[PDB]
């Protein structure tokens, strides 16, 4: 995350991380329930064995709520391609249950035509992870947050040197230094409807991290939720 | 602005049209209330909410 905040206690219950071999983050999750992480499906190809960590907002110091889960299954979408990003979404299902607590709890499956009536037309969403802090820089040791504005469809297709598909859609500031970066992708994009957190995105790509005339580009969950609750059974 | 679209038709979660009528619902984990609007935790942590302590 460029710019933003530090989560504070209790306020990014559903961030989970994708661990690698030498315990490094390397991708975001959202929980989605106490078996089922929702991820991007490009994260899948960045590590051999990875492992899933919540509960965690410090990686320096043992805060008490910290959970390592294994993975049992991983239900990549069929229609993924490296070439656009298209269909960027995975849900993984673990070994053991997540025991919720402090700092550890679902973010809630919204139903589509409600959601982007309603959701997707408010004036922003919240992203969230452990990933870069500016372009170049290194990991964030702490989670951090930041509001993001949803941008006009149009204006995300004319800025944009590749394609934007129907299942992804823009967010971010055309030149306000604040973005998600390298590090938070398959993490969540949220939002807050009457004190209640909805699943809205997946962190996906972008052109760098924050450029002038560039947007965060996102997962549309929306255009996935019967295929998140097929994978969720099965 | 009718309905689902005036101020979510004073739902708490979903909302959706049926037959010129506001029908409220809400996420798996909630149960709608006697009032037919507001949602409320069927249990411990449920979705959406910020933990406190
Ligand atoms: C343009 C994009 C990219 O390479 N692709 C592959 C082909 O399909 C389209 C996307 N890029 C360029 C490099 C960049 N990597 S990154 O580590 O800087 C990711 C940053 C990022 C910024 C914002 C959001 Cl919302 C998500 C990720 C990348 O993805
Ligand atoms: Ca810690
Ligand atoms: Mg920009």
């Amino acid at each position: 995350i460029v710019g933003g905040q530090e989560c504070k206690d209790g306020e990014c219950p559903w961030q989970a991380l994708l661990i690698n071999e030498e315990n490094e983050g390397f991708c975001g999750g959202t929980i989605l329930s106490e078996f089922y992480i929702l991820t991007a499906a490009h994260c899948l190809y960045q590590a051999k064995r990875f492992k899933v960590r919540v509960g965690d907002r410090n990686t320096e110091q043992e805060e008490g709520g910290e959970a390592v889960h294994e993975v049992e299954v991983v239900i990549k979408h069929n229609r993924f391609t490296k070439e656009t990003y298209d269909f960027d979404i995975a849900v993984l299902r673990l070994k053991t249950p997540i025991t919720f607590r402090m700092n550890v709890a679902p973010a809630c499956l919204p139903e589509r035509d409600w959601a982007e009536s309603t959701l997707m037309t408010q004036k922003t969403g919240i992203v969230s992870g452990f990933g870069r802090t500016h372009e170049k820089g290194r990991q964030s040791t702490r989670l951090k947050m930041l509001e993001v504005p949803y941008v006009d469809r149009n204006s995300c297709k004319l800025s944009s040197s590749f394609i934007i598909t129907q299942n992804m859609f823009c967010a971010g500031y055309d030149t306000k230094q604040e973005d998600a970066c390298q590090g938070d992708s398959g993490g969540p994009h949220v939002t807050r409807f009457k004190d209640t957190y909805f699943v809205t995105g997946i962190v996906s790509w972008g052109e760098g991290c924050a450029r002038k005339g560039k947007y965060g580009i996102y997962t549309k969950v929306t255009a996935f939720l019967k295929w998140i609750d097929r994978s969720m059974k099965t | 602005r009718k309905l689902c679209s005036l101020d979510n038709g004073d739902c708490d979660q979903f909302c959706h049209e049926e037959q010129n009528s506001v029908v409220c619902s809400c996420a798996r984990g909630y149960t709608l209330a006697d009032n037919g609007k507001a949602c409320i935790p069927t249990g411990p942590y449920p979705c959406g909410k910020q933990t406190l302590e």
